[PDB]
């Protein structure tokens, strides 16, 4: 009863020593670690950048991935076809202005009636 | 045996040890955080390496772009629209021409062909190719606003 309760005080002394030495080792290791790494407006504005850049990369490779989606064979096909159609549209434009010449200066038709019939509009122009 | 003297002391230190241990672990936690972070000289490196690494991609983008190796979504829309504009302009001006050529043909009571021969109007291309072009590559409509949305 007495010694049985005396032992529990012998456990906690040893425990205290062990814990004390442990805390000592800990404060020591921090003391050595806090050396290189030191909190500052510098390191602060720095870590933020090691993240910022890190992200900007992922954004970039996404950009690329997406940019390649667009088939340039199609872009060119379009480019060529439109050149064709516009030269054709310019052809029939020229034909229309030629019908304006004849209709106005030969059949003496109405300068008002002519436009409306041909389809000549405001800002009617060739396609450049 | 007036053991209150001793059975109190255990309690005293049973409070003390606990305090330090619950403080002890805290230190551990922070030192873990310290071991999980790079120093400030190495972190200063990795950044000026990432800067160069990003700037790199900015140059690669500048190049594949400047070389017209690639087509942006907005551009792929614009070519697409311009096509509609042309094929429309074409099929339209032809029609609103040949419809006047119609009346004016029998006005003089003559075939349209010789009328175009006299006035000096061009043959054109055939519609055989136009429709087969709409077929090959279908025109589509493309809003100017859609194109502004793609450009941001």
């Amino acid at each position: 009863r007495s010694q049985a309760a005396r032992t529990e005080l012998a456990r906690l002394q040893k425990a205290l020593e062990e814990q004390t030495n442990f805390i000592d080792k800990a404060t020591a290791r921090i003391e050595e670690l806090k050396v290189g790494r030191e909190e500052t407006e510098e390191r602060s504005s720095l870590l933020k950048e090691k993240l910022a850049l890190q992200v900007k990369l992922e954004e970039q490779r996404g950009t690329f991935r997406d940019l390649l989606k667009n088939d340039p064979d199609v872009a060119q096909k379009l480019r060529n076809y439109t050149d064709i159609a516009k030269q054709e549209a310019n052809l029939w434009t020229d034909n229309i202005f030629c019908l304006q010449k004849y209709m106005l200066t030969k059949l003496q038709m109405d300068k008002k009636t002519v436009s409306t019939a041909l389809g000549i509009t405001g800002e009617f122009d060739y396609l450049e | 045996a007036q053991l209150m003297e001793v059975n109190a002391q255990i309690n005293d230190l049973k409070a003390q040890v606990e305090k330090l241990t619950q403080q002890g672990e805290t230190l551990r936690i922070t030192q873990r955080n310290l071991e999980a972070a790079p120093i400030t000289e190495v972190l200063k490196q990795e950044v000026d390496e990432l800067r160069q690494q990003v700037s790199a991609n900015d140059e690669k983008l500048r190049l594949v772009r400047e070389s017209n190796a690639i087509v942006s979504d907005a551009d792929m829309l614009t070519l697409q629209k311009n096509y509609k504009d042309a094929m429309t302009a074409w099929a339209t001006r032809r029609a609103k021409c040949r419809e006047v050529i119609d009346t004016l043909s029998e006005g003089m009571g003559v075939k349209p062909s010789a009328f175009m021969d006299q006035l000096g109007l061009e043959e054109g291309l055939p519609m055989t190719t136009y429709t087969e072009m709409k077929k090959a590559l279908p025109p589509v409509n493309v809003s100017k606003a859609d194109i502004k949305a793609a450009l941001k």
